[PDB]
């Protein structure tokens, strides 16, 4: 028995080996006291705002939208310590784990944003931390693994599979199955084995929260659409929540596209794969014919991952958010866009979500429309890659 | 599931537990596969538990990872293994046969169909990694329907609810897990789980996850369990013997020889 | 004449070819008739609230004082969009240029810090621009010469002289001298020829402006001490300026050691250095017996500057600010200490700010004190400076 | 100043400019550098323009910073320039020497000590390149009172408050500023500027910044100017012969006579 629903429709549970069903209920119960709890609260709250920054800006893109009748707000995760989104709920599971009485931290990343995320709050709290990380990511994303081990995290390269994010969760999963009387394993995204997405999502629904009051204070009326790229469903459901009753706001989640889908070299499960079991959900995945887990590919590394978040399949299963894609290329010419004309160095992430927003606007420019980009983290990790690639191109 | 009940019993007759290696099918191919588990089989393997390649093992650890990675690289799906599993039942009629799944494999075209398909190669049991009591139903119910026990893992700080849970839903055989972590012969019983698990009716109890000797055999029987399954100490014999297929089957059978005369009291 | 005062005391003046006297007067007016014009400060607050992120966080330290008297907050300007303080005063001079219906920028930078503000603001704010740097600190500054070039900015390396920032300010100076009618020289410090070291103030003199407030409302009381860096001066005098008629408050400026003051190789003209003129200033100078310029040297490219702004050389005349020196070994230890207890990763500029408190700290640990640190950038541009360091000394 | 005078007085006794060179003191050498003097004066130069070496010379382009930097190459200090200055003023005792300083080399040891000093070695005035009117007061002070002209800047876009002051503070010659921007040979009058120093009894004038062609200098004296300064065109011939020292005086000596023949009418 569980105290809350782990199942959102048919996506979501516990598909975990028996060994871990402990762990995840005595999660499960902390969550539901802590959220209770008004010291809890202020504690975190007290973290959000003295130590992360928050409130984030929302900022108004002037240059961008110009000669269209799109207004276009960033609501600014990259203003965040550490550089993304990642930090906000991370703040609240270390909060958990010390609840708990755990001493350790067990945590996977891709972009690395939320490995710095762990890391940081692991040495702010006092807590060790141990992260798992992709070979091809180490690479693609260097200077978050410099960051990471200038703050005392043990960072461990996988080097099988595909070395990319599968292959870290496989490996964290595989540590915390043996090491979780002490360890909490922080998950970095809206996904895994309940509770995970419900207390990812709680953790980060500020994002959406402090979004609407703007919006409301700036333009006196909520905004037709809010759009955010998905990894594994973080930013997306955190800008996402606190409208979801509001439904004449449209929620849009970018999946990315790699190098288009029909070459089947793409990060998009939830429009392009079919549901499956693992990483300890139910969920839309990429896989083979056979069963077997597909190896997914996207420029980002934060977003190449070949499933997706329980609540973000449930969304869309009725038609409360609608889920669209973006390519490489597609993601490079947003970035390079944000770049020169507002002067802010997007994540390869986020620009998947800009690319659709602009996108938007561009397709049809006379339509009044009032959008919001999560913004979900800073460039500077990509700045290595994509100097690479426009060299490569001839720029 | 029948099989089962008459292996145990048959066992108790004569005061001795069972051995159960574990490999994964295909490995290192087709044919050298069955090869092994006819010397498993020749040497003494009471039962079997046997692994479907699958892409993501959560549960191995590196020695079985590799195991799968191998047979993939001979081009091993489960499609295979199922004609594999057939040619196994054909030559042996009473040996209990079980599946190691995870999930996705079970569910991919549908968990009644894959059930379906088990029971007709003649498979005895199937327990899937990582589906937890609590998630269950679809897969023990269509597990019964297709006369397939459902196998289910007691672990070792189990409360009395999931020992209650876990004699009533389960046939065949009840895992008796080791320990924490993922499988592995690198990294190495309680006797009040054994016994709870009598009183709720539960089926017998085999130890597995980290035996690697015939010592660790010989504790499991004395401690009042039915048996005990090694998969990494089998599949490592494996792994340094690629290139001496008959080096390999010697030293296979030497060991199996070793394990199964442990579980002899 | 001038509208202001272009000296502190004996310090400051107008020292610059006469060509361009006219540009400094015109410059000088803009200044003066913007800071009472409510629609230029208006929009100015707009900029710094909805697009750089302020207020800034005031973080307290848990885990470095522990076990001492110490209390000690940082201000993080580290979470301004840019990654540090420079942001603030070059959104302020941006609006300048436009008000004078200028079109290009001029600019020098040595961490990087101020060329990526202005390229952001440019970029923002529609003006072209054009950005001089040390080809010594092209390398050990070089995150941020991609981050420029991704932003539209030209970016020009200078190989004379040291290759550091003087270099980079003289070649600035020598363009702005035939291109002032259509370039604004977005000076990046406290320093120069009237009114740059008064504008630069203002313009940054919001960091002490929420220093207090903030302080006020956690602790009830004003702070014991101020400290910041003091590379040319802006983050510290924008620190220093709301505090200056609080008599009780100490202001402390940290000024670089480099090798050791008694190696020459140093950045600390206030202290070890003696008045000169130059770069438009009569200020405290690294000098030859002869008056031939000095080169300095830091660790940080932000402090490796040999001179310092004159209303810094006045506090210190009149004893109203204090100044000391931290030497790289120092910096980099205080760099470690944040890192790993605390989560932050701070300019190694910064960190000459923090070595200074932690020393007041670890020297007195019974004296009780009320401590704020200027946190003048985060330290992603200096990760693999210090990479290579802690590689060289075998860790 | 009185040589800045008579030299002006049998200019105008004559119908012909001045024609003033500029070099670094040392350059490339204190020995050649004096030898290149001295052919400069040999040549037809009226008068003199001479820089001391600094470490920042704001107001020079590439041409005059290299000029600099091969001075400091061959170890010369401001005390060695003040011997050079010295063995100049001996051999021509009415050629009028003008210094073109930065402003932290007459502030380093003393204003009044440094332009005491000129007067011991027989300058006859000082331009201080980073000193504009509005801080020139203590610089103008020191200079009249060791009997040493200020020379002041007219800038091409100078209003009438600055002609009023440039005209009563300066002595000795007007600087007449061809444009904006720092010395050179690569960057290329105003009449009007001209005849409103004469109304307000200012300095006669002397063209400046990118005079490198005898055209310029004819250009200037028919603009109603006393006369022009080269100091890039000048350098370069310094530069492009430093392995030929007499291969550069020779092209020095040819030049310089084709730039005095045209100041004259
Ligand atoms: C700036 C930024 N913006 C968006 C994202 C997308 O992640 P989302 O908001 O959760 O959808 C990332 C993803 N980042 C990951 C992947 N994190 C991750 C992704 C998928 C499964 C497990 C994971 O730990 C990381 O490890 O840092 C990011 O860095
Ligand atoms: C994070 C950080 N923190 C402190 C400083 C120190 O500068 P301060 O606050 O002005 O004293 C810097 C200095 N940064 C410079 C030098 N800027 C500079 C320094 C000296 C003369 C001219 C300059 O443009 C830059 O060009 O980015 C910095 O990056
Ligand atoms: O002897 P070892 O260490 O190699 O272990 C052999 C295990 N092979 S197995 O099929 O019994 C087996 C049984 C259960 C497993 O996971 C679960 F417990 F979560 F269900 C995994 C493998
Ligand atoms: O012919 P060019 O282009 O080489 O110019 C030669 C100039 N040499 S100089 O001593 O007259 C001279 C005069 C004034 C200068 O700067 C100031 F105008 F700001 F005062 C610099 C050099
Ligand atoms: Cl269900
Ligand atoms: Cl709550
Ligand atoms: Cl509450
Ligand atoms: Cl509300
Ligand atoms: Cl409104
Ligand atoms: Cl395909
Ligand atoms: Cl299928
Ligand atoms: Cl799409
Ligand atoms: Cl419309
Ligand atoms: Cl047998
Ligand atoms: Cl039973
Ligand atoms: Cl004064
Ligand atoms: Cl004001
Ligand atoms: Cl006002
Ligand atoms: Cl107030
Ligand atoms: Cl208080
Ligand atoms: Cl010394
Ligand atoms: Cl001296
Ligand atoms: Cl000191
Ligand atoms: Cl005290
Ligand atoms: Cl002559
Ligand atoms: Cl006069
Ligand atoms: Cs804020
Ligand atoms: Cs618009
Ligand atoms: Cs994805
Ligand atoms: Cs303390
Ligand atoms: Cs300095």
């Amino acid at each position: 028995t569980t105290l809350l629903n782990p199942y959102f429709g048919e996506f979501g549970g516990m598909y975990v080996p028996q060994i871990l069903m402990p762990a995840l209920n005595q999660l499960e119960e902390a969550f539901v006291s802590a959220q209770k709890d008004p010291e809890f609260q202020a504690q975190f709250a007290d973290l959000l705002k003295n130590y992360a920054g928050r409130p984030t800006a929302l900022t108004k893109c002037q240059n961008i939208t110009a000669g269209t009748r799109t207004t276009l707000y960033l609501k600014r995760e990259d203003l965040l310590h550490g550089g993304a989104h990642k930090t906000n709920q991370v703040l609240g599971q270390a909060l958990l784990a010390k609840r708990m009485g755990k001493s350790e931290i067990i945590a996977e990343t891709g972009a690395g944003q939320h490995g710095v995320a762990s890391a940081l709050a692991s040495a702010l709290l006092g807590l060790k931390c141990r992260i798992y990380m992709g070979a091809k990511d180490v690479e693609r994303q260097s200077p978050n693994v410099f960051r990471m081990r200038l703050m005392g995290a043990e960072v461990i390269p996988v080097h099988s599979g595909s070395a990319t994010l599968t292959d870290a969760c496989n490996e964290a999963l595989r540590d915390w199955s043996g090491s979780y009387e002490t360890a909490h394993y922080m998950l970095g995204t809206a996904a895994g084995p309940h509770p995970y997405p419900t207390i990812v999502r709680e953790f980060q629904r500020m994002i959406g929260e402090e979004t609407k009051a703007q919006i409301l204070d700036k333009e006196g009326r909520l905004p037709d659409a809010v759009i955010a790229c998905v990894g594994g469903g973080s930013n997306a459901i955190g800008m996402f929540a606190d409208f979801i009753n509001d439904t004449s706001v449209g929620l849009i989640g970018v999946e990315p596209g790699g190098h288009g889908i029909e070459t089947g070299e793409h990060g998009a499960p939830l429009k392009h794969g079919r549901v499956g079991i693992y990483f300890g959900m139910k969920a839309p995945m990429m896989q083979t014919a056979d069963g077997q887990i597909e190896e997914s590919y996207s420029i980002s590394a934060g977003l190449d991952f070949p499933s997706v978040g329980p609540q973000h399949a449930y969304l869309n299963s009725i038609g409360r958010a609608d889920y669209v894609s973006i390519t490489d290329d597609e993601a490079l010419e947003a970035f390079k866009t944000l770049c020169r004309h507002e002067g802010i160095i997007p994540a390869l992430e986020s620009s998947h979500a800009l690319a659709h927003a602009l996108k938007m606007m561009r397709e049809q420019p006379e339509k009044e429309q009032l959008l919001v980009v999560n913004l979900s983290g800073r460039g500077d990790k990509d700045i290595f890659t994509v100097h690479d690639i426009l060299k490569a191109r001839g720029e | 599931m029948e099989r089962y009940e008459n292996l145990f019993a048959q066992l108790n007759d004569r005061r001795e537990g069972a051995f159960v290696p574990f490999v994964t099918l295909g490995d290192p191919g087709i044919e050298q596969s069955l090869k092994i588990i006819d010397t498993l089989i020749d040497a003494g393997a009471d039962a079997l538990e046997l692994g479907v390649p699958f892409s993501d093992p959560l549960a191995d650890g590196p020695t079985i990872q590799n195991a799968n990675l191998r047979a993939f690289a001979a081009g091993v799906t489960p499609a295979q293994c199922f004609e594999m599993l057939a040619l196994i039942r054909e030559k042996h009629p009473t040996i209990p046969i079980g599946l190691l799944m995870y999930a996705n494999l079970v569910f991919n075209n549908g968990i009644d169909a894959f059930y379906a398909r088990c029971e007709q190669v003649g498979v005895d049991s199937v327990l899937v990694a990582d589906v937890p009591v609590e998630e269950s139903a679809p897969f023990r119910q269509a597990a019964l329907r297709h006369n397939i026990a459902p196998i289910f893992i007691c672990p070792p700080n189990a409360d009395d609810d999931l020992l209650r849970q876990v004699a009533s839903y389960g046939r065949g055989y009840t895992y008796l897990l080791s320990r924490s972590g993922v499988t592995g012969a690198e990294n190495r019983p309680l006797h009040h789980l054994i016994e709870k698990l009598k009183e709720y009716h539960a089926a017998p109890a085999l130890q597995g996850f980290g035996i690697s000797s015939p010592e660790q055999v010989s504790a499991a029987v004395r401690a009042g369990a039915a048996g005990a399954i090694s998969g990494s100490a089998i599949v490592k014999i494996i792994e340094k013997n690629l290139a001496s297929p008959k080096q390999m089957l010697a030293e296979l059978r030497s060991f199996v020889s070793a394990m199964k005369a442990a579980s002899r009291a």
